[PDB]
């Protein structure tokens, strides 16, 4: 099989980026509308 | 583009109440399993430093509930970070990428989930395991996380054992 896929923090940090997934906003209005910021 | 990641992970959030119990103010709030969509949720939520005081983030592997009572986590314990905002936003930003990045090298499968607590006393970032009798193990995390955090070799980390909290450090680094 394959190896653990990791990233290290210079490649999360350069594929840091725009709206959230509808899903996903949906998902933290319903539970926590107060942390929202979108 | 879509870059997957290992685990998938779920962030809870808990907002003080004083008229519920400690479980009950506890909320899960969504799960992602991509590097996009760990930036986008990220990036669309109240940082930490940003939170009323009282307030917790928990950010747990799919599965694990961020309680002590969780089989997962019954016979694990934390590592400690206590803060005294930018410093706290920073460490709590560079332990998720370390967490979801699966920086942990090989000992990844003992890692359970980070928490963050906001708090006047002072704000705590705390990283769960799940075995408090494998001292090797949990070292192993400790120095990553005070690499990964920049935390200075002076500021002591207490490595603290569930049980113990629930009812003095088993490691100290
Ligand atoms: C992580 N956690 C916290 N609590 C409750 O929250 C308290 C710890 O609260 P806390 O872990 O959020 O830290 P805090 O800085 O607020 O604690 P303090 O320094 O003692 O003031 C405990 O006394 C429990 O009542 C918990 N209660 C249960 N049952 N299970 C848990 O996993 C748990
Ligand atoms: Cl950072
Ligand atoms: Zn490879
Ligand atoms: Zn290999
Ligand atoms: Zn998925
Ligand atoms: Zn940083």
């Amino acid at each position: 099989g394959p190896h653990m896929i990791r990233y290290n923090r210079d490649t999360l940090m350069t594929a840091r980026d725009a709206p959230i997934p509808d899903e996903m906003l949906q998902e933290i209005n319903r539970v926590a509308p107060d942390i929202l910021i979108a | 583009t879509r870059h997957p990641l290992q685990n998938r992970w779920a962030l809870w959030y808990l907002k003080a109440d004083r008229n519920k119990e400690w479980e009950d103010c506890l909320k899960m709030v969504s799960l992602f399993d991509t590097v996009e969509d760990f930036w986008s949720l990220y990036n669309h939520i109240q940082s930490a430093g940003g939170l009323n005081w009282g307030s917790d983030y928990y950010l747990f592997k799919e599965g694990i509930k961020p309680m002590w009572e969780d089989v997962n986590n019954v016979q694990g314990g934390r590592w400690l970070v206590v803060v005294d905002t930018q410093l706290l936003d920073h460490y709590w930003l560079e332990l998720l990428m370390a967490i979801v990045g699966e920086q942990f090298d090989e000992y990844g499968d003992y890692i359970c989930g980070a928490v963050v607590n906001v708090r006047q006393k002072g704000d705590k970032v705390s990283l769960w395991t799940r075995d408090a009798t494998r001292d090797d193990v949990n070292l192993r995390i400790g120095q990553v996380l005070k690499q990964k955090l920049s935390i200075p070799d002076t500021e002591i980390l207490r490595y603290e054992v569930h049980k113990d909290s629930s009812a003095k450090p088993r490691i100290c680094l």
